[PDB]
């Protein structure tokens, strides 16, 4: 429930999050396709701005190394598409979270693409909250009866809720078990054209953010002043293949 | 591109009523938060209330309840705002202000003024008179013309000289009122190689009544 | 109902110093207070607004502050655009309430005035009413005394002054003095006069004309 | 025991005007606040409640307002059919209260009293008493004092006075004064006067009679 | 705007002692107080922060205490190095205030004032102006008054005073008096007169040079 009426200046609050768990892994020939929602050609319609919401356009594009996987909140480009810089945590909000354009990838004639993929993603709602600002579509009057005396403003009707990656098991790991090609999907029967192989990894479940802490000084009592803290993460890999000569 | 026009200043009687409209702000979907300011030359400005397009919601103070009534039309158009029993304390100039989409702090976005004058009497139409120099013991340099508007009711009165040309050099002086009618007085200063060499001409524009010009001859 | 108090209601400064204008609020109020600026004859434009951010619009000139009840207004270094009505606003809660007026003037030097006297036209003689006009053009400061002169006698009953407001562009004042009798009494006096006396000359300024003469 | 604290008892006004009644809280009771109308010899009927919300029936015409311990009741124009009593009721909690009487009335223009004194018939002196009235029809306004005299001298005792409500039709009032005494006494004195003392005049309206003479 | 009150503006001490010094808050600022250290000539030095916690250096003589609103500043034992001034900060709201200045002193009490009294020279009498000095060196306490005799008249125009402050070295002040006249004035008086009066005499101490002597 809540709040009554506090729309101000500036409401913004400090508040972490976990994001959904997502496992992926790919093989092919060719870099995989990714999928995202990033803010479309100008214009379907006119032809007037301005701070009206800007157009959406689904936007295919080659996963490269270091694009972040989709978290709670979809597959778009928050940079364009969320002006603010904060309406999503630090660390998406002014990148792309792109997602696998599996659909694409599958329909492709050669199927260079996808030797074959294994995916699982899970998530659930873990809290609600509305947006600060001005409602740019406001609910039609037809649907809600104003009121009231006092309330008289409508409150801000732009919901978003915060996703949580729940349990993380050795059971539902994709990882350090092999995999064998026994039929490809594609008609590419995992053939690696060019001599080369792109093998594309998601794993959100060894996500632990360690935590440093160094000492500026050791004062004579504690002191936060004395010490600066830091932000780490780690990850370890071993791609491990085997391959068949073959000749044509 | 964001101007609102309103309806107009009109003189009525004591004890009828007054319409007021306003233009560009009030649309569907858009939102905006719409608020009326009367300005006594008193009191200063007062707040009347907050009407929201889109909705219809409706705020008021507890002063102008009863005395103001407001409209909204969610097609075109908006924001209507009338008064019933208009007394001598309601002659004030009304703004329509929207401030931009929402709130109510924000005023950016003024109305263009509406000035009501709420007495008896009638329209009275102003008598311009002309205001030149005397005979030859003036000449060279530059040369003060002046217009005297006289006997004219309501305020105001817009006093314009060469067609809106030479706007530097003039001195608009504010009106006085005596015997139930106003008074204003126009000054404009040209060098001597001017007049009487081109004409000058003023220009006085009364809405509630009538325009006239009057050019100066020696 | 929350009361807006500006201490005072005229101000004096001068081109280029830094003004001050201070606004007190009957209850806290947090930020929620927004400035505004109205010039003569037009619809005032909103400056500040949440204390103090300025809107699209307004130069780093202006600059607000406060918060809960006491807020203030500062020019660093000002300009003759600047010379307009300055109020403060608060929206906390309904009813919003405004500040009383404050008038910005400006301490620029001191001008002696331009003084033309307007015998009565030919017009307004044919309407059996005649006005001897005397404008007091770009003087500095407002304290200023007109004298009416009919045949060297002062004449008190039937004069009308309008006193302008400082002029936006220069800082400079101006008056308009009208003396306005019936036709009958205007045609039985020949000397008409107007003396301004202004602290920026020891000797009045006079204006005249002869009935006969002109 | 929260306190309901109407301004004034009795309220003027006329036709199309605009009335505001007033209604101030010992304590807040937030907008838990109704108002109610009252015709005499009828029935209150429910106009607002909740501070400002209208009852199924009652037109635009009628307005509530107020929060907390403040509240109004205002008529924005007027007709005849509004002149009656107006309550209002605090519900926040227990016990109920109700605020006092409020009449609202029709000016219309000043009359001064018709003043016609009776002295006791004979037939009611068959019975041992004599009482002798004095009516005192269609004043305006309501403020009026009746002085008896017997012989001269001022009687307080033994007089009951009845005093009338507006009437419907013309918006005067009427006042009876019976002053009562035993036959006995009645005849032990000749004069026998009644004065009216009314805003319309700056003198008494003195109307009497003499025992022996009638 | 929390103020900053200091009690003493001077305190005197001698080596191996204890002083403490005292800070009251006009709000209640938790420990939100900080202690600085500033010798003459050089920028300040911060001592304590947080109010008890003592920032990388600092010797364990320093020791800060307080909450909420009085603050105290204790040096258990002294030196030489810890003559110098010493403010306390609040930072628990903006804006930042601190607190007026605070002189620790040695009290190595005391000597009497050495008078000596200056003629104008020859060359400054080429210049048309006559200054008669007159040095107080080496005194304590500090209250002390010199009056200038000219002609045994005391003299009150013209006269320049300039006190040093405790010297380093022995504990001692100094005072210079300059009395300046036009060559004119000085010409026209034989007798000048700078008499130091002290708390270390009853009586004061008189130097005197004539001008037709000298």
């Amino acid at each position: 429930s809540g709040s009554g009426g506090n729309p101000g200046q500036d409401n913004r609050v400090n508040v972490g999050m976990d994001y959904k768990q997502t496992q992926l892994c790919m093989v092919g020939c060719a870099p995989p396709l990714g999928e995202h929602w990033g803010k479309g050609k100008q214009c379907t319609n006119t032809p007037v701005q301005a701070g009206d919401c800007p157009p959406l356009e689904l936007i295919t594009s080659v996963i490269q190394d270091g694009d972040m996987v989709d978290t709670g909140f979809g597959a778009m480009n928050f940079a364009d598409l969320q002006t603010n810089k904060s309406d999503v945590p630090i660390d998406i909000c002014g990148t792309t979270c792109k997602y696998p354009d599996y659909l694409q990838m599958a329909a492709d004639p050669y199927g260079d693409r996808l030797f074959f993929f294994l995916r699982k993603e899970q998530m659930f709602a873990r809290h609600f909250f509305n947006r600060a600002g001005e409602v740019g579509e406001p609910v039609p009057d037809t649907l809600i009866i104003k009121g009231s005396g006092n309330r008289t403003s409508v409150g801000s009707s732009i919901y978003v809720n915060t996703p949580s990656g729940s349990l993380v098991s050795s059971e539902a790991q994709l990882f350090n078990k092999p995999y064998w090609l026994q039929k490809a999907q594609g008609h590419n029967n995992g053939i690696c054209w060019g001599n080369q192989l792109f093998v594309t990894v998601v794993d959100t479940t060894r996500s632990t953010n360690m935590t440093l802490c160094a000492s500026v000084t050791t004062s004579s009592t504690y002191t936060n002043s004395d010490y600066k803290e830091y932000m780490r993460h780690v990850e370890e890999y071993d791609l491990q293949f085997i391959f068949q000569l073959c000749s044509i | 591109e964001v101007q609102l026009q309103q309806s107009g200043a009109e003189v009525v009687r004591s004890g009828a009523s007054v319409k007021l409209s306003c233009t560009a702000s009030g649309f569907n979907i858009k939102d905006y938060a719409i608020h009326w300011v009367k300005q006594r030359p008193e009191k200063g400005l007062e707040w009347i209330g907050a009407i929201d397009p889109e909705y219809g919601d409706t705020e008021y103070v507890p002063k102008f309840q009863g005395k103001a009534t407001m409209t909204a039309d969610t097609s075109s158009n908006t924001a209507y705002l009338q008064l019933s029993s208009l007394t001598s304390e309601d002659t004030a100039v009304y703004y329509c202000n929207a401030g931009h989409d929402y709130d109510r702090g924000r005023f950016p976005y003024w109305g263009q003024g509406t000035l009501v004058t709420v007495s008896a009497a009638k329209t009275t139409p102003p008598s311009v008179y002309p205001l030149a120099p005397g005979s030859a013991a003036q000449t060279n340099s530059m040369v003060t013309l002046g217009c005297l508007v006289k006997g004219y009711f309501p305020e105001p009165v817009t006093v314009t000289w060469n067609s809106g040309s030479l706007s530097s050099g003039v001195h608009t002086f504010p009106a006085v009122l005596q015997s139930d009618l106003y008074t204003l007085s126009s000054s404009v200063t040209v060098p001597s190689s001017t007049w009487p060499s081109e004409t000058v001409t003023c220009n006085v524009a009364h809405p509630a009544s009538s325009t006239k010009v009057d050019k100066k001859i020696v | 109902d929350i009361v807006m108090t500006q201490s005072q209601k005229f101000m004096s400064t001068s081109v280029g110093d830094r003004v001050s204008i201070t606004c007190k609020a009957s209850q806290n109020v947090g930020t929620a207070v927004a400035w505004y600026q109205q010039k003569p004859g037009q619809s005032p434009k909103l400056m500040i607004y949440f204390a103090s951010n300025r809107y699209t619009g307004v130069p780093d000139r202006f600059t607000g502050s406060g918060s809960g009840t006491d807020f203030t207004l500062t020019i660093s270094n000002m300009q003759s655009e600047d010379l307009a009505d300055y109020f403060c606003q608060q929206y906390s809660s309904y009813p919003l309430t405004f500040g009383a007026g404050t008038k910005l003037e400006l301490k620029r030097a001191d001008a002696a005035p331009t003084v033309s006297i307007f015998p009565p036209s030919s017009e307004q003689l044919t309407s059996g009413g005649a006005s001897v006009v005397c404008f007091l053009n770009n003087f500095y400061p407002k304290d200023i005394n007109v004298k009416w002169k009919i045949d060297g006698s002062e004449r008190q009953n039937g004069v009308l002054n309008s006193a302008t407001d400082q002029d936006s562009k220069d800082s400079t004042y101006s008056m308009s003095s009208t003396l306005t009798l019936t036709k009958d009494e205007y045609e039985r006096h020949n000397s008409y006069t107007c003396e301004a006396t202004h602290k920026t000359s020891t000797s009045p300024i006079v204006k005249s004309f002869n009935r006969n003469e002109c």
